């Protein structure tokens, strides 16, 4: 039965039936990341904000004098 | 088309009347046994195997003959003398069926030493059968011989019961494929399993008569069959590649 299906001419035994399935390639698939993979200094942020605000204050004073 | 036992022919036979069926040879010797004495008849043979027997010797025998001889005589003595020995010499012998066609055959090892007796061939997993000698030499295809015997049995089966009727052709085709080598190793065990299936499961013993020769063939020459099976690959697998 299965000899008529998978067998080949001159097949000597049933143990010689080849099997071709969806199989992993030799050596297995490469590794994959699994776990979770993950800023600015608050002092620097505050310094920049303070500098910008102070420039705005200086502009405000200058424009107030002009007005 | 045979009946089943029970009932027996003596209890119910022809036309429902008591009847005993006998062989020609058994009937013929009776007046001589009666005239010459059961004591004289018992003077020959071993225990429970007394008397003489007519022997038909055929095959590859220098002098084939139908001769009368004392029971329990060795095959080698019975064949070398009164039959001229094996064609090509005793060493050219391959196998011999000592009891016709329904009994298992014997190789050269078993044959050399065993006697022609009911209680000697039986223990050799064979049978005296009809005490008919068939002789095969080394140039003979034993597989072809057994296949032809199976074909004969297939043509001779009456087909009344299922197992024999349906398995004679199966056995013949198995043997025919074996002859060309178009078979596999496990299919030999499959054949033996089928022989076990038929044996002792039918209405009459003709199933046993067909199953037995292949059984002994396998048991004594499985090397030849496997060699043939592999050898077909040298003439069938060359085109498969
Ligand atoms: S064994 Fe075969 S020949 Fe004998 S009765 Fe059954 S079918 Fe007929």
């Amino acid at each position: 039965t299965e000899v008529l299906k998978r067998g080949f001419p001159g097949m000597k035994s049933v143990k010689d039936m080849p099997i071709v399935q969806d199989a992993p390639p030799p050596g297995g698939f490469p590794t994959i990341r699994i776990e979770r993979r993950l800023g600015p200094t608050g002092v620097a942020i505050f310094a920049g904000l303070a500098a910008i605000m102070g420039y705005g204050f200086y502009k405000l004073h200058e424009q107030r004098q002009e007005k | 088309k045979p009946r089943l036992k029970p009932p027996f022919p003596a209890g119910v036979g022809l036309y429902g009347c008591p009847t005993t069926v006998t062989n020609v040879e058994t009937v013929a010797v009776s007046p001589t046994i009666l005239r010459r004495g059961p004591e004289w008849f018992s003077s020959f043979g071993r225990k429970n195997n007394a008397g003489t027997k007519l022997f038909c010797i055929s095959g590859h025998v220098n002098r084939p003959v139908t001769v009368e001889e004392e029971m329990s005589i060795p095959l080698k003595e019975l064949i070398e003398r009164h039959a001229g020995g094996v064609r090509g010499g005793w060493d050219n012998l391959l196998a011999i069926i000592p009891g016709g066609s329904s009994v298992p055959l014997l190789p050269k090892k078993i044959c050399d030493g065993v006697l022609m007796d009911f209680d000697a061939l039986k223990e050799a997993q064979s049978g005296l059968g009809t005490a008919a000698v068939i002789v095969m030499d080394k140039s003979t295809d034993v597989i072809d011989a057994i296949a032809r015997l199976s074909y004969f049995y297939k043509h001779e089966s009456c087909g009344q019961c299922t197992p024999c009727r349906e398995g004679t052709g199966w056995l013949y085709d198995i043997m025919t494929r074996m002859k060309k080598g178009d078979a596999r190793l496990e299919e030999i065990d499959m054949l033996w399993e089928i022989t076990k299936q038929i044996e002792g499961h039918t209405i009459c013993a003709l199933g046993d008569a067909a199953a037995w020769p292949v059984q002994g063939l396998i048991r004594h020459f499985r090397g030849e069959m496997e060699e043939r099976i592999k050898s077909a690959g040298g003439k069938k697998k060359l085109a498969a590649t």
